[PDB]
């Protein structure tokens, strides 16, 4: 049961710097017999590096490996913007989880708003309030429902976009799934934010049938 | 030139049985093993077996031991895999891989790889999708979308004004909702004062459904 764990999990930096990848093995390996893969959103796994030491035919020469026994490592130089995404270790049967390459930028505050649920859907027996988060790093954040003033839990799912290519911020928006007769039982509807860019957490409400 | 192109996306319901297949293009089918691997949607990669095109010989995860079969044709150059068995939690994607150029590496660094092919296992049956508007409210900018709630499958497409908008969009990912259905939101981000002349129209297309939804977008 030889299990990879390769870390960090997140890594964020800039073009142009270093990018050093750890890959250690649970017991002692093989060195002839090892894998460095490269996977970006939608596509399937690159072969970047076999043997922990070759490089695979046609990936360019800023990337190398090294290592034996135990611990394995991956570097890269000179990072160019399609060198972010996620890399993986792999020996025979056996794989690693992974560990991501993030694009590093100033700290970004998130645009909060907030969206009332509509007067179609409030027909079909169910409302839907939608908590939005604009343009905000890092990726970190916490969205918090609360009806009237009890904290909601359980009754929320997040989407979260990919890093934007050209600024590098993300976007966050959270969903409230309550009935109708819940919905008509209570007035205020809020959503706060926490995040590192904001000095205090922001709330943004509402108030039902106004 | 070496080339592996695999089926097209399939939904299943739990207790079936799907084959996906994986045809070879620019080297000899025979020469080399084929294997295959499965990927989460949310996790990452397991391996499920290999098979040799040139006896039919399998060896199959322990994981899979008895759930999975793979098959070859050698008058074409198509290597199948099933599984058999299906649960929910076997919504994954299947990709066919082949090892490198190299001889001694292994048989497991695989160079080659084809596109994958999605499977989804759910119970659900095919709905179209609702979408409800986003009205803007009260600084500098103001933002506004429409909700796209309970369709089934995956995906949709989300436009604005017919694609005459770009900057502002944000298309986020679907939520698998606990009723079986997705749902996802779309929202743009426009000037304030734009507000009562500019129209906004959302468009929502799903095509397992046969669906097409254009959608008013406007301050209530």
């Amino acid at each position: 049961e030889i299990v990879l764990t390769q870390s960090p999990g997140t890594l964020s930096l800039s073009p142009g710097e270093r990018a050093t990848l750890s890959c250690r093995a649970s017991q002692s390996v093989s060195s002839s017999y090892l894998a460095w893969y490269q996977q970006k959103p939608g596509q399937a796994p690159r072969l970047l590096i076999y043997g922990a030491s070759s490089r695979a035919t046609g990936i360019p020469d800023r990337f190398s490996g090294s290592g034996s026994g135990t611990d394995f490592t991956l570097t890269i130089s000179r990072l160019e913007p399609e060198d972010f995404a996620v890399y993986y270790c792999q020996q025979f049967e056996f794989f690693g989880l992974g560990s991501e390459l993030e694009v590093h930028r100033t700290v970004a505050a998130p645009s909060v708003f907030i969206f009332p649920p509509s007067d179609e859907q409030l027909k079909s027996g169910t409302a839907s309030v939608v908590c939005l988060l604009n343009n905000f790093y890092p990726r970190e954040a916490k969205v918090q429902w609360k009806v009237d003033n009890a904290l909601q839990s359980g009754n929320s799912q997040e989407s979260v976009t990919e890093q934007d290519s050209k600024d590098s911020t993300y976007s966050l928006s959270s969903t409230l799934t309550l009935s109708k007769a819940d919905y008509e039982k209570h007035k205020v509807y809020a959503c706060e934010v926490t995040h590192q860019g904001l000095s205090s957490p922001v709330t943004k409400s509402f108030n039902r049938g106004e | 030139q070496v080339q592996l192109v695999q089926s097209g996306a399939e939904v299943k319901k739990p207790g079936a049985s799907v084959k996906v297949s994986c045809k070879a293009s620019g080297y000899t089918f025979t020469g080399y093993y084929m294997h295959w691997v499965r990927q989460a949607p949310g996790q990452g990669l397991e391996w499920m077996g290999w098979i040799n095109p040139n006896s039919g010989g399998t060896n199959y995860a322990q994981k899979f031991q008895g759930r999975v079969t793979m098959t070859r044709d050698t008058s074409i150059s198509t290597a199948y895999m099933e599984l058999s068995r299906l649960r929910s939690d076997d919504t994954a994607v299947y990709y066919c891989a082949r090892r490198g150029s190299c001889d001694y590496c292994g048989d497991f660094p695989w160079q080659y790889w084809g596109q994958g092919t999605v499977v989804v296992v759910s119970s659900a049956s095919t709905k179209g999708p609702s979408v409800f508007p986003l009205a803007p409210s009260s600084g500098g900018t103001a933002a506004l979308g429409c909700l796209v709630k309970d369709y089934f499958p995956e995906p949709v497409t989300v436009s604005w004004n017919s694609g005459a908008l770009t900057s502002g969009v944000h298309t986020f990912p679907a939520v698998l909702q606990s009723s079986g259905l997705y749902s996802l939101s779309s929202v743009v981000t426009v000037p304030s004062s734009s507000l009562g002349t500019q129209t906004y129209i959302c468009n929502v297309n799903h095509k397992p459904s046969n669906t097409k939804v254009d959608k008013k977008v406007e301050p209530k």
